[PDB]
């Protein structure tokens, strides 16, 4: 269906026909927006190559990327699933803290820095997956590692510190 | 007797114009005051927007 923004939808159309058996099956990711968002940089850390490969596959086949990239689509779902399996087996309490804060704070990452710093540390010490943001200004501290947040509704306490690996 | 002035005479009363200048309305400190607020505000605005710009990078 079209990517147009609807303005007068009053109905939803579903189709129960499954995929043909010739296509290998896959378990869809069963994580909501807020957990996906707390785990996005972790998914980016592990699956960046497969994510890039999938997107490059589609760009190689313009107008045909839905089909004939399915096998690469399946890899991206399995890799992301491995990060949400590993996090849920090693950082569950800290994971739930961050995504529950995110869900309560308009999904704004700068509103939950103490919960993020706790999860960032735990994830790094069990999964060796580290958060990275390309091209942040080298003349300033990275915004996600700043002790004070200007746009934060509640001030970050001074006993909650950013997680810098190697310290 | 009759209503009369006091033997000395009533003391002098103020009638000449008295609208003394005050520093709260001189323009030079007011102009200096306004400039400092604007300068401080733009310092905070540069720091604010640059931070906001970095938050958009993380969100994207
Ligand atoms: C607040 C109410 C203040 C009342 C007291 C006062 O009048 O302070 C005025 C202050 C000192 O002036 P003063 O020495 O008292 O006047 C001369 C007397 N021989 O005179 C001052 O210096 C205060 C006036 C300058 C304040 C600058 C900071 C605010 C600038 C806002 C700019 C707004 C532009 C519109
Ligand atoms: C309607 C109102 C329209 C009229 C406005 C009138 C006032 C305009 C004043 C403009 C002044 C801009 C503010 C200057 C400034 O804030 O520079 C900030 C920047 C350093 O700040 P930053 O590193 O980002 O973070 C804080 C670090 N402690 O410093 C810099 O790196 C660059 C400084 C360049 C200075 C150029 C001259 C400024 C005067």
């Amino acid at each position: 269906m079209a990517t147009r923004k609807p303005a007068f939808n009053q109905h939803v159309l579903l189709d129960t026909t499954p995929l043909p058996d010739s296509i290998p099956k896959v378990k869809e990711i069963g994580a909501s927006s807020a957990p996906l968002l707390s785990a996005s940089f972790f998914i980016g850390a592990r699956c960046k190559d497969y994510n890039d490969d999938y997107m490059q596959c589609k760009n190689e086949n313009p107008g045909r990327g839905e089909f004939e990239c399915l096998k690469e689509g399946r890899r991206v779902t399995r890799c992301a699933r491995s990060v949400l399996k590993d996090i849920n087996t090693h950082c569950l309490e800290q994971f739930r803290a961050h995504w529950q804060c995110l869900d309560n704070n308009n999904q704004q990452l700068w509103q939950c820095r103490p919960a993020e710093w706790k999860l960032n540390k735990c994830v790094y010490e069990n999964l060796k997956l580290e958060k990275v943001i390309p091209d942040q200004p080298k003349n300033s501290t990275p915004v996600h590692l700043r002790q004070r947040q200007i746009f934060a509704h509640h001030a970050i306490p001074p006993w909650e510190r950013p997680f810098i690996p190697g310290q | 007797p009759q209503d009369m002035p006091p033997p000395g005479g009533y003391e002098a009363v103020q009638y000449k114009r008295n609208l003394p200048s005050r520093g709260l309305f001189r323009p030079r400190p007011l102009l200096a005051g306004a400039a400092v607020l604007m300068l401080y505000g733009w310092y905070k605005l540069v720091k604010g927007i640059r931070e906001q710009n970095e938050l958009a990078r993380e969100k994207m």
